[PDB]
Parts: C-alpha cells; structure tokens; sequence
C-alpha cells in the first residue's frame, strides 16, 4: 500500500516512499506539493473581458 | 511541477496598440508584461511559486497560550489550570489566520511541558518523575473543580499522559466546525433582536483543556508551565482581506485605537542628498 | 499626513517653467516606508527573498477638461539619484499622455545581478529609484480648478516569486489579550 | 461603444451612458442553492419578480469635506416591500445582489469615489471595552458617516477613514470587489455580488452578510460658479432570493 | 374503508377518520391562469408553499339555540401570514380554496349542520334604505351570527335564518357546493372551491368572492349528563394563488 | 406530578368557548426537561450534535363515544411563542380527528440553518416550539366521563444522526459502590 | 459506506391515503417520512451513522477501580492490595454497559501507576526506580498472603512487570465467559430451592488481581496508586433495555431509592413570558 | 500478508495499510467500520405487516 512520488529538487541538475499508518484522514501529513493557482477571480474579475491591446473603455 | 511564466522577446514597435494605457476604474488589474513596453530578451525562468502556497504559509507550529499550575498549594485552584480554546491571544498566529475570512483545516497539537522547583526552605529533596495529565472537555461536559475530583477519570473525554523526559505529546484533530468553515470574522449578533454580543465570540464554542499533576501532594512546590502549539494542516482558505495595521487589544472583540497608515518621510521628492 | 487620507493624494498642478520633480521613492517593496504597509509590502514582509517584475499604475483624478504629460522613469542603481529631467530620461521611462484612458502602467523590469533580492535593506542587493517628472505642464481652461490629484497603484507581475519564510517585523505584543 | 449598459430585473430598468464595466464578484454569478449543498428539508419560496428588483436607497450629499459612508446589506432592505416582508416571515434567507451607485457631475468637476463591497466587515468600537448599539452599525436606508479624525463617541463605531472602521489600511481595501467613480470618465458603478457565507442559508436579521463602503480618495472640488449640491444615490436589487422556515412575524 | 381521508397542502396536514367524500366545485379543480385567458401583461407571483397551506379560523360554540354563522372569503384571511401580506402588496389576486370544517360529538349527541359555499352572496340590510357598515358584512376571522327573528339593528345585515340574509328560501340554498355535518355519521366536511368570477383576476379587498355559511337545520340536542360545549372549527387553504401588480402597502 | 404516573397523562376535556392551548414544550431532545429522560433524550444525552427529523405520536385514551379535534403545530423560531390559535396555524401544523384510528403522527420537519444542532442549550442553534390547541371541543354523550387523557410519544426518523461522544450529565457518584 | 436516507420531493395531495393516521396499540412504530405530510424538496443527504454504532460507543477506556498499596508498613496487609474483578463500582462504565442485557466482547486492559512519597522525618533519600508486579489469579488459584509469600512466582498465572517511567502496561484478554455472553443482568437465585443470593453476583466469577512492589523494605514509605482501565472491543450486544434513572447504591445488587421521573416545569403550557 | 482499505473521509471532496502481528484474534484492533443496521426487529415487530397508506387496523 505504498506510494512513490518525486522530491523537491532544483533546476538544471528523488522518488521518496510514503505509507499511511492510521485509520483516519486527519492523521496524514501536510499536502505541501500543490503548486497550482488561478488569479482570474482577483485579477480580471469582470464581465465582458478586455483584450489588452484595444483601448478597452474605448 | 509548475513554473512561473517566461519572458518572451520583443522588438521595436510603432502602432495603435496601447498595452500601457488602461483604466483601473473597472476594478481590473492590468496584465502588462515587461515585453509590452520595453525591448526584452528571451529568459527561460525556472522559479517555482512553491513556498508561497496557503499550505506552506500556515503549516507552522505556533505557541497559542502559556498554562501555569503547581503541585502543592494552600488554595486548590492553583494546583490545576484551564484554558478556553481560542487562537486569538497571541498576535502572530492570529494575524497569520486573519488574512482570510473562512478557513478549513485539520489541527496538529503539541504540548511542551517544563518544570521548575520553586523557592522554599527544603529544596534538598529526591523527587521522582512527574506525570502530567491533559484532559480535553468537548463543549457541554462536566468540569473538574479540584485535582482530586472524580471528573478526571476520562471515561469518554480524550486525554494524554506524559512522563517527564520523553518527547513532547502530539495528537491530530479533525475539522470540528458545525458549519462548513471556521469563520474568522462574524459580522452579527447572538440574539435575533440584534442584542447580546457582537463579533466572533458566538461561534467560538470549541471546548476547553484541563491540566494537572497525576502525582499527589509533594513535599516541595514545583511550578509546571505547559505551552500549546497549534499546527494547521490540510488547509483550505476563502475570500481574502487586508492585513491588520493596528495593534490588538482583546481576544473577544476586534477593537482598536487609530494608527497612522505608514511611516513618515518628511519630504516628498528623493534626491542624491541625505536620503 | 499619515493620520488622514491625504497620504494617498499626490499633489500636482500647473507649473512655472517645466521639468520639475513630482514625487519619488526607492524600489524596496518591504523596506521602503512608502510601499511598506501596502499589500505587496505586507506579503513581502512575511518573506525574505523576492524576485520578478513590479507594475506601477497611476490614475489621474483631475477634471475632464485638463491635459498634461508626465515622465515616469526607472533608474537602476550604480549612479546616484537623477537630479533633473535630463538625467532621468536616460533610464527606463515612459511618457504618459492624459486623455480618455485615465490610467497608465509603468512596468518596472527585473534588472538584477542575482536571481533574488532581499526584502530587508542591504548594500549588495539595491534595486533603484522610481521618479516622476513634468514633461509638459497641466494646461487647464477658465473656471476649472488647477490643483489636482494623482493616485498610485502597485502589484506583482506573472513572473514574481518569494522564497524564505520569517516572522513579520510589525507584530509587537507585550502581554496576553485578556 | 461599450459604455452604454442596460439592466432589467423585474419591473425596473437602469440605463446608463457613461458606465465602465461590471465586476461580477469572484467570478461567480448568483444562482440558486442545489440539492447537494442543501441542509434544510422543506420546500423554499422563490418569488422572483416581487422580490428580485431594484430598490433605491437614500441619496447622500457630498461636500468638499465629506469622509465616507457605509450601509449594512441584509439589513438596509428591512422596509423595502416584499423583500422585507419575506425577510420578516421566514427564518432562513439566501440571496445575491446587484449594487448600482449613481453620482453625476459635469466636465468641470473633479473627484474620485471608491465603491467597495466588503464581506464580513466586523467593525471596531470607539471605546475599546464598550458595547456598540445596533443603531450605529446600521440604520436601515439612512447612511452612517465616517469621520476624518479619531472619534470617541459613546456606544459608537470608531469612525476614522484611514482605518475604515475595521483596523486595516484603507489603501489595501481594494482586495474586495470594487469599482471607482472617477468624475472625468465614470458616471456609475455596477457590482454583482454572489452569496458568500460559511453556511448555505442564514438568518437575515441576526447576521450582516456584507457592507458597502463609498470613500472619496480625491476630494470633491469645483470653481466659484459650478453647482454645489452633488448627490450620491445607491440602488440595490436582490438576485436568486429564496426563503425557508415560515413562521410568525417578528425578530426576537 | 373510504371514510379516512388525508390532505397535505404545504407544511400542514389534516387526517380525518369519519369523513364522507369531497365535493369539488362544479367539477373543476383549481388551476393557474392560462395565457389565453390572461389580461395583464406582467409576470405574476407564485409562492406555492408560503401561501398554499391551511389557515385555522376561530372556533365558534354551538348551543341548542344557535342559528348560524357566516364568513366572507377573500377577506377573512386578511391577517393570516404571507397570504395576507401578498394580498396587501399586490393589486390583482386569483386563487381557489379548500374549506374544511371540523365539528365532533359522540354517539349520544344529535344534530345536523349545512355547510354551504355561496358565490356572490350579496346580502340585504336591516333597514331598507340604509347603508351597511363593513364591520357587519365581514369581521375577519370572527364570525357574524344569524338571528331567529326579524333583526332591525342599525347599519346591519337582515339576520333571519329563513332568508339567509339574501332574500331566498333557505331550503333552496342547496344549489351551491355543499355538504352536511350529520352527527351520527359525519365528523367533517371538505369543499374544494375553484375561482368563480366574471373577470380573470380581481382585487382581493374591494371584492368578496364568496361566503361560507353554516346553518343547523336539526337543532343540537343532548341528555342531562352529556358534554355541553361543542365547538365548530373552520380551516381554509388557498390553492393556485397568484398575484399581479406590485405596489406599496395599503387599501384605500 | 413527577413522583407518580400522572406525569404522562395530558388532561383534556370539554371547553367553554374554543381555541385554548392544551400543552406545550420546546424542541430540545436532550436539554428540555420534558423529553430529557426519554429514550431519545438519554441516547442524545450521550452525544453533543444531532440532526434529522422527529416523530411525535399522540394516542387518545378516552371513550369510544367521544369525538374531538386538535391542532398540532410546529413553529420554527425567530419570532416568539404563538399566543393564540391564529398565530399557531401559520406554521407546520396538522388537524387531527379522533375516530377509529386512535393515534396521529406529527412528523417534525428538519428545518435548520446548519447541518447539526447542539444537544445542550445555546442561542445560536435554537429549534422551535411544539404546541397543541383545541380545534373543536370534546363533545361527549350523556352518562360518559368528560375528562380524558392524551398520551404522547417520540422517536427519530430514518434520516437521523448523532456525531460527538461525551459523558452523560446524569451520572453523579461520590464514593465507590462497596 | 452506508448513507442515511434521502428526502424525496412531494406535491399537493387529496385522497384517501392516510400516512399520519395509525395505531400505536399494535406495538408498531410508524414509519412516517416528512414527505408524507408536508411538501418537501429533494435533499441529497450525506450523513453517516458512524459514531453511533455499538463498537464506537463502548470502545473507550474507562477507569473501573483505584488500587492503593504501600512499600513499607507495620502491618503486612497494607503492603499489597487486591481487587475482585467487576465492572460495577464506577457508575459511568456500568451505566454504559447496562444498555444491553447480554454482551460479548474482548477486553483491553491498561494500568496507570503513580507513586507519591509519604510524609516522614527522613524524606531526603535517593530511591532507585520502583518496579511493580500485577498478578492475575484465575478463579480457584492460590492466594498470596504477604509480599514475601511464595505464591508470587507466576509459574502458571499471568503477570506483568513495569519499571517506573515507561509507557503504561497493556494486554488484551479474550472472551472468558462459560456461557455465550456476559450476562449483565441475571434474574434468578443461586440454589435450586430459590434461596441464597439474588442477582448477577452468581455469574461474576472472573478472578481477582494482586498488586505489590517487587522491591524489598525501603527506608521511606511510598504510596502507590494504580488505576485499571478497561476497553471493551470486538463487541456484540443483544436485547436492549431502558437506561437507569436512579442513582446506584451497591455493586452486588440493583437496589435503589425511588427518584422522580424528570425535572418539573411548574406550568403545563408555554408562552412568550418568563419561560 | 497486508490488507489495504479505505479511510474515514468526508463527502463532496486514503487507503491505509494494516498488518496483524500476533497469533490470536483477541489482539486485533477494533472493528470501527461496520455501519450497517436493521431496525426491523424493534420498529415493525409484528405479524401481518402494515402498508403505511391503508388504515391498517382498518
Ligand atoms: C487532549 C487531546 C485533544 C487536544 C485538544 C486541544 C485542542 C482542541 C481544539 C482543536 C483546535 C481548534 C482551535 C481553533 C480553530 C480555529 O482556528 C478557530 N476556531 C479560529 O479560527
Ligand atoms: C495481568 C494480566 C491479566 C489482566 C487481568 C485483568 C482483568 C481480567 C478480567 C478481564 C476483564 C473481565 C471484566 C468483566 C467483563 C464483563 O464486563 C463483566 N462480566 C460484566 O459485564
């Protein structure tokens, strides 16, 4: 019941092993490898989006 | 593996395209890249927005309160100590949590217990290892009123025992809210006629901890001081808000004195002078 | 001016000759007192290294019948501060015309020796000077107010980063919050 | 051009000619509560024409020395028709909103408003260990007013513009869904606001969902012959309003 | 058997055990107004749970010498929740009804009620060239009472049971949708009543749509040890209620 | 009346006019003193959160020749207590006729802000009021007793839940059981 | 993964179906769903009857008895202590077990041992770590009558040794009944002529524990107090019964004083008044 | 000799590993994942069952 995933290494130059030992999901370690984002709801939060080259309020 | 965006090369331009002219009056943040104004080269950028995520920012253990209790006294209320559970008595963990309005996280609790022999006439003793008991009471349970009270039996309540000299005790705690997120701020009242208390003090309701020495009356007083460390893990966070400028005053309200917005310069234009 | 809302207003008006300096600060998002308490300054004050570009947006809050021009210059360090408009136009700059589109963007390019600066102040990683100058004056018609207000904005670009956690230098408590 | 905008919600229509755009929340448009996120078990009430329509609040006058205004918004519509009645007869309410703010001038006036829509704006008090009365956090459709200096009234909010009554920097207050009313380009500011709360439905008297704030950064200024009285008029329309738990009228 | 009947309209349920049947109008079950018979042009309001539910009126006591009672019915539900509020805020109303009347006894009591539902029961006056006040035709949920003889009060309806206040023979009053409450077989009387008017929608204050009448033909009678207090309880539920023309609250 | 078997009997009889209140309690299975010691109150008193619907069954223990009607109303909070039969018939109610089928069921619907209430008392999760009113009186023939007895029942529906363990507030010992 | 039942939608009804009319005189609980009386919507309900099962309800460690014994005395009976094994001397674990009449479970036993130096003139000693011995005697075995008795050898009897400062000792115990379930209540006598003792005291017969200090006579008295924690696991339970209203009196019978059925109201109808 | 089974997680958004180490079945952990029930012997304990819509004692 083991899982292999890559480590945090640098660029231009791994595979640790994790096994969960407790019956609850609240005992698991922190999920410190989710690097995704979406700033489309804080920047650009408008209706009728703008095209960055047009005067846009033309 | 998600990189940041590369810088694309550009050349000279002369046209009716205007990326620099915009209007911030629509509440819109301009998406201007440096390759839209000046001539830039091609840069393969390998930076990772890794240690800025909401998981990596909050998942650090933080002292939330100091709990002090003794092992022999004249008055029985100083032989045990209790704490109504909140994260709002130390300003660092509070100000880190108040970036967001609603949060959802599992908690990891670690206790650090240290013992100091108090000053007395008979300090030359041979004391065996102290054992401490940390009992958590869910909201509504019976309250112990002495160190020898029969509510310390922990038939249903969670508890932990630590013998002196070991590693600190650690347990995990799931998401315990009756709603869908821990409300960091609650703009509202407690009663339906809009009276009572105003603020987040209605939605706290998390229970309270209890601390005592399992050993009986010793022949010398020893002051125990246990520190509670919270670690928020498995974090989700919603609807951000600006950080606090002013210094806090209390735990139950949000009230303050007005503070200046920033530090003064005493001039408005820089120069090559004493600046 | 910090104990009011006047700290946000940049005073600007019609000049006598030309070519005077409007305002100025140093590019330190997290150590400079101007952009210390800004949101970029707060989030960068929970970090110790930073990298990437910075947008500066300027909104002109004057009247619909007034015109004017400005020079928004960036100067990388090594020399001192540019002392006139002639020394300021030798760096990364932009001429902004005030018209229908009411706001301009000065996108400060990432120009550095290393990959990361420091958020706190040191001599080794110094970043430069943001300065603003009168290209042409503010010409206004009759029965219209002369003195107007520029507002300023800051944010990060899409290539921006932070690396090292630390505690904020702003949190100062002495006792508990009973 | 895209500066002309028209909005029809029910039997009320707003036509503007110098609009800018429309900010829609955090990208989410107001919709009804699904059966997966639902908690209560009984049938809700969806009026949808007698409720979802524009209600016009009081106009406030903007002098050169005005500092700001705020309205609490599940509570400023207490006495506005069948929205207020359906608030008084039900226990659980859930709605989105559309906030349109009118302010007009000429091409000779200058100034700049900031229209912010702040969720969970839990405000401070004037005296630190003191209780705030409900007549000062909210007053219905009559606006409360910020002050320029440190106010120290009895049972009142700390009214200082450089802290917005909440203890933050007022320049950093643009993280919320906002627009500007710039008097050289704008005439109005439309903000579509979905339902943001920690629970799927909530009572509409005991809770304050959000707080509209209008704060002038660039002060109003004009010459010696221009018009002095410049009003500011706020109009609000609930969206996707539904109601649960019918019982007798009251709030106690 | 078919004597047990159960009715659920909204969050209210009536279970009876000695019912008889259900009279449904003139064969027509209450339904909404179609687009072919519609006259107004704007969207109606259909609450359908907060409105269509059973409202319980006042209980009236039936002595041996009681003569009768009547209630006007778009008007007796003036102060009954969101039906009454939606009546007060709209101009045009349209609904059907379901009238359930409870009266219980034992197997030692005798008597017989007649529950009639009379459309357009334009009543006479006590004095012939005199005007009737509105407090005597209707009083809300409080019942008016017939009299056994020729009543000659001021500004009052002619209250005589053998003319039903309308000038006809009371034995011929069974042409309307009716049931009997016979105390040896019945316990209750359910009458489903659709919308009957000359126009598709009408105002619910200026008009009285119909009139419930409960008249005891066989007088109540019992022995020297049986229970004396026998109440009569009326419960009504609007059906297919919709509303048109929203404006401010009032009636003038 | 708790030191007898009379605590279970709901007194009911023939009335003078109509429309009086029979009994009443608050919907708190585990904090209200009426349904505290019931089996639902015991099992809910070993828990701290609860959720789901509640059945209330009323058995009429009078004579075979007597008739009557009752109004069994549920009122969610926010207002106060309904003070007459007119304010009680604006909520979730049912008219119950006494006949051959001797018992009725008032099934209290789950109407709540949250997903779970609290078993102990707090202002935030309040649940409402169970009340009972005379629709029509009790009509009885001659030589039959007038005053009769209603019995009441409670149970949980098929969508009911409990979440948090705790110790019961009822167990109180001082010494051991030698 | 077993969910609770969903709520199905319903509409208006007028027919001879009567779900609300029933008869509880047949001992039958009505299966009335809220979609049978009022108009309900469709609710996808995700609640799980998880922490209400008989396994999750009883499997909690509970203190059953406190055992006290010393390390040097004048009288030899106060240097060791014994306990006839029953679960009926603490009211919490007893009242949790008395929901059912017959039970079948494995037991998990944990001992918590704490030592307190008694008050004397020569408290300034240097005592090495105490070692305790907990010997279980199955029913019928030989009984030790001193701390130096030769029955403490544990040639066949189970035993456990604990040195001071470690984790608490823990062992598991299988199902030990001679019948098919632990009879929580026994309505009957001991003798066939219906005399003797009345109650569950005939079917207890579980053995008894013994506690002593492995060390010899020390030069200072130390009072040891060991607490026994039972944890019922692998649980099966049969034929439920109502919980106890009255306070207990003894361990061997079920006897009581009459208590009122519930707490009084002093009125019978609610109002909007001082209620 | 390992066994993989799911953890207790919430709705709308696992796989721990267990190995038994002792020779007896009385040493195993508690069986805290049996969520089944049958209230047909406490509710509805009768002969000639009732159909919930009929008068049932008709
Ligand atoms: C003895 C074993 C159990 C230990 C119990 C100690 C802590 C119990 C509560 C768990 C942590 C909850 C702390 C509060 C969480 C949120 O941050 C606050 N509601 C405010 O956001
Ligand atoms: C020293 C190692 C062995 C430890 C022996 C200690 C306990 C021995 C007995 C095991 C537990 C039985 C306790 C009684 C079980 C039932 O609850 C009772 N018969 C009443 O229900």
């Amino acid at each position: 019941g083991a899982q292999v995933s890559t480590q945090k290494t640098g660029a231009h130059e791994i595979h640790y092993t994790n096994i969960n030992y407790y019956k609850d999901a609240a005992s698991n370690s922190a999920n410190r490898q989710d690097f995704t984002q979406d700033p489309g709801k804080f920047t650009e939060p408008v209706k009728d989006i703008m095209v960055k080259s047009l005067p846009a309020l033309n | 593996v998600v990189r940041v965006a590369d810088t694309m090369p550009s050349g000279p331009s002369n046209s009716e395209s205007i990326p620099a002219l915009t209007a911030a009056e629509t509440g819109h943040t301009s998406q201007v890249v440096p390759s839209d104004t000046i001539q830039t080269r091609h840069v393969r950028n390998f930076h990772v927005r890794s240690e800025s995520s909401v998981e990596n920012f909050l998942s650090r253990s933080a002292c939330v309160y100091i709990v002090e209790y003794k092992t022999r006294d004249d008055t029985p209320d100083k032989m045990y100590d209790s704490w109504v559970i909140n994260t709002r008595q130390v300003a660092q963990l509070r100000r880190k949590l108040e970036f967001f309005t609603y949060v959802r996280f599992d908690v990891e609790v670690t206790f650090v217990i240290t013992s100091v022999q108090d000053d007395s006439t008979r300090q030359n003793t041979d004391t065996p290892a102290l054992t401490h008991q940390i009992m958590y009471v869910p909201p509504g349970g019976p309250i112990p009123q002495a160190v020898d009270d029969y509510n310390w039996q922990t038939s249903t309540n969670p508890s932990v025992f630590w013998t002196e000299g070991n590693a600190p005790p650690r347990m995990s705690i799931p998401f315990m809210s009756v709603g869908n997120a821990y409300s960091n701020f609650y703009d509202g009242w407690s009663h339906f006629s809009q009276t009572g208390v105003y603020g987040f003090n209605t939605l706290n309701n998390m229970g309270k901890l209890y601390f005592r020495h399992v050993n009986d009356k010793t022949i010398s007083p020893i002051t125990s001081k246990v520190r509670i460390y919270f670690k928020p893990k498995h974090v989700k966070a919603w609807v951000p808000r600006p950080p606090r400028l002013c210094e806090y005053t209390h735990k139950d309200n949000v009230d303050f004195e007005p503070k200046g917005v920033t530090t003064s310069r005493t001039q408005l234009t820089i120069s090559n002078s004493t600046h | 001016n910090v104990n009011s809302l006047e700290a946000y207003r940049i005073p600007v008006h019609s000049v006598t000759e030309t070519g005077a300096q409007v305002f100025g600060f140093t590019l330190q998002p997290g150590a400079d007192t101007v952009m210390e308490r800004t949101l970029l300054g707060e989030i960068l004050n929970y970090y110790a290294n930073w990298s990437g570009s910075i947008k500066l947006t300027f909104m002109y809050c004057g009247s619909a019948m007034a015109t004017g021009k400005f020079l928004l210059a960036y100067s990388p360090p090594g020399a001192g501060v540019p002392k006139n408009r002639r020394e300021a136009m030798l760096g990364t700059h932009i001429i902004w015309d005030i018209g229908l589109q009411s706001s301009c963007v000065l996108c400060v390019p990432w120009i550095s020796q290393t990959h990361y600066r420091f958020v706190s102040k040191d001599i080794y990683t110094d970043a430069g000077f943001i300065t603003c100058w009168y290209q042409t004056s503010i010409v206004v018609p009759a029965e219209v107010q002369n003195q107007s207000v520029i507002l300023c904005f800051v944010s990060a670009c899409n290539d921006f980063s932070v690396r090292l956690l630390r505690d904020s230098p702003f949190v100062r408590q002495t006792a508990f919050y009973q | 051009s895209d500066r002309v905008r028209s909005i029809t919600l029910g039997n009320s229509t707003i036509t503007t000619q110098e609009s800018a755009n429309v900010v829609v929340g955090y990208g989410v448009w107001p919709d009804y509560l699904s059966d997966e996120e639902a908690t209560a078990e009984d049938q809700p009430t969806q009026p949808d024409v007698a409720t979802c329509r524009f209600y016009t609040l009081d106009s406030v006058s903007w002098m050169k020395e005005s500092q700001g205004w705020w309205w609490k918004f599940p509570d400023a519509l207490r006495d506005m028709g069948l929205f207020g009645q359906n608030m008084q007869y039900h226990y659980l309410g859930r709605s989105g909103y559309t906030i349109h703010v009118q302010c007009n001038a000429s091409k000779f006036h200058q100034g700049c408003l900031l229209v912010v829509c702040v969720p969970e704006a839990e405000m401070g008090a004037a005296n630190i260990n003191e209780k705030i009365n409900r007549e000062h956090l909210s007053n219905g459709e009559v606006a409360n007013t910020f002050s320029g200096t440190k106010s120290s009234n009895t049972n009142d909010v700390q009214q200082a513009v450089f802290n917005a009554g909440m203890g933050v920097a007022v320049g950093n207050l643009t993280i919320f869904p906002h627009q500007w009313i710039n008097l050289r380009t704008n005439n109005c500011a439309t903000i579509v606001m979905p339902y943001i709360n920690s629970v799927p439905m909530d009572n509409m008297f005991r809770h304050y969902n959000f707080t509209l704030m209008i704060i002038p950064f660039a002060k109003l200024d004009y010459a010696a012959g221009s018009s002095t009285y410049i009003p500011i008029t706020v109009t609000v329309a609930p969206m996707c309003a539904e109601y649960n738990g019918l019982r007798l009228a009251g709030h106690q």
